């Protein structure tokens, strides 16, 4: 279910020439704002980073 | 400039639109406030020491 | 003053531009005095109260409800209005537009209903997004309280027909209230249900206090003194209507407080009270249709 | 009053590889005959 939602949308025109690491190398390229009460129950039954 | 995939066939020619779209801008207040009492006008200046 | 903003909303053409460039100077009605409002707030789309167009009646409760603001300053993408009903009195000085009559160098104009004078006059309209600004017209206190109960009168004569009530001369122009070729056979059907409410309160009242001062007196200051200012007028008022009308205290003191609880509607209703005063400075006391005039703030 | 009016573009790579092989420049041509023996 996650995985179309993570790619349901299409990328902008956009490279922003400042980027987010992932402390190995890793660009970011989504955010994915929730709620305090659905991210609970959601890191601990759908692994982790 | 959206990508052409030109046909093979009698099926008549393909053609680039590489049309120029623009989008508004809007407006925003985001407005914020904060009191200051009766007293602390003579203060703050000078007045009332 | 604490000058207060109205978004413009998104895409309009430039005589929508210029429909915002002929109103610079106008009344505007608006519910809350937020510092940042929108233009929905301001449209006559934003006076519906029961799912139709209001009437005359229907504005003027919002007329008396709502808060008026006068444009000082147009803007791109906001609207500048430093509001009336904030601020000391007699100061922040404003800026009116006038409309047919004076306004006199005195007067305290007043806000009312513009279907009362040409009702697409002055409904103007926004074409990009589709809404309507029907501005107020600012009447001085005592022509302002003579038209009103004049169309209302002239609905009687329009409501079961069989002199004519329509000149109504000011101080030096004679002040033809009849838009005739398309305006009066919409005026009986907007003031419409308004006319309802003067008559029915009179036909309450009258044929209540007839059936009240009989039953009363007699079930003493108030007895002898009831006609004591009013003897051959009321005691005459009886000797005429009661005559010819026609004539159960339980229902009649419960119709009591109802009657007058729909007097207290209609007072706040009707009299459209002074909210600005026109007392100028260094001008030639006299204004004149489309021209600008200093108003400051209280009565 | 803005820029941001680009955007890139190419496809090569897999381009050959599913097309699995390729005689470029055909002249002009009017029968071509390939015979199989087995």
């Amino acid at each position: 279910w996650l995985v179309d939602l993570t790619t349901a949308t299409q990328p902008s025109v956009a490279v922003p020439r400042l980027t987010h690491a992932d402390t190995r190398g890793r660009p970011v390229d989504g955010v994915l704002v929730t709620t305090a009460a659905i991210k609970q129950r959601l890191l601990q039954s759908f692994l982790k980073v | 400039h959206q990508p052409l995939i030109a046909r093979d066939g009698p099926h008549p020619v393909e053609q680039p639109v590489h049309n120029y779209m623009t989008k508004v801008i809007d407006r925003r207040a985001l407005n914020a406030a904060f009191s200051l009492a009766t007293e602390a006008i003579a203060l703050l200046t000078g007045e009332a020491l | 003053c604490f000058e207060a903003d109205i978004a413009i909303p998104s895409g309009i053409s430039r005589p929508d531009a210029a429909a915002l460039q002929r109103c610079e100077g106008r009344v505007v009605f608006l519910p809350t005095i937020r510092r940042q409002l929108a233009l929905a707030d301001v449209a006559h789309e934003s006076f519906v109260s029961g799912g139709v167009s209001p009437d005359t009646l229907g504005l003027l409760l919002a007329y008396r409800r709502r808060f008026p603001a006068v444009i000082t300053r147009v803007l791109p993408t906001r609207i500048v209005a430093c509001p009336v009903d904030l601020g000391l009195t007699h100061a922040g000085t404003v800026n009116l537009r006038n409309t047919s009559p004076v306004d006199l160098c005195n007067g305290d104009p007043v806000s009312l209903v513009p279907p009362v004078f040409e009702g697409q006059a002055t409904d103007v309209r926004l074409e990009s997004l589709d809404l309507t600004l029907r501005f107020p017209v600012p009447l001085p206190t005592p022509l302002a309280r003579e038209i009103v109960a004049r169309l209302v009168a002239r609905g009687i004569r329009d409501l079961n027909p069989d002199p004519d009530l329509n000149v109504l001369y000011y101080n030096g122009a004679r002040l033809s209230l009849v838009a005739d070729v398309q305006q009066l056979a919409s005026v009986n059907t907007e003031l419409r249900s308004l006319v309802l409410n003067m008559v029915y309160s009179i036909t309450e009242g009258t044929t209540l206090i007839l059936t009240l001062i009989p039953r009363l007196l007699a079930l003493g200051y108030v007895n002898a003194l009831l006609q004591m200012q009013s003897v051959t007028r009321e005691a005459a008022q009886l000797i005429h209507p009661e005559a010819p009308m026609l004539m159960r205290r339980l229902p009649l003191y419960e119709a009591l407080v109802a009657w007058l609880a729909h007097a207290g509607q209609l007072g706040d209703i009707l009299a459209l009270a002074p909210a600005v005063r026109v007392c100028t400075f260094d001008g030639a006391a006299v204004v004149q249709s489309g021209d600008m005039a200093p108003v400051i703030r209280y009565p | 009053c803005n820029t941001l009016s680009l955007v890139r573009f190419l496809e090569l790579g897999l381009s050959v590889a599913c097309v699995c092989t390729k005689f470029p420049e055909l002249a002009y041509m009017n029968e071509g005959r390939v015979q199989f023996e087995v």
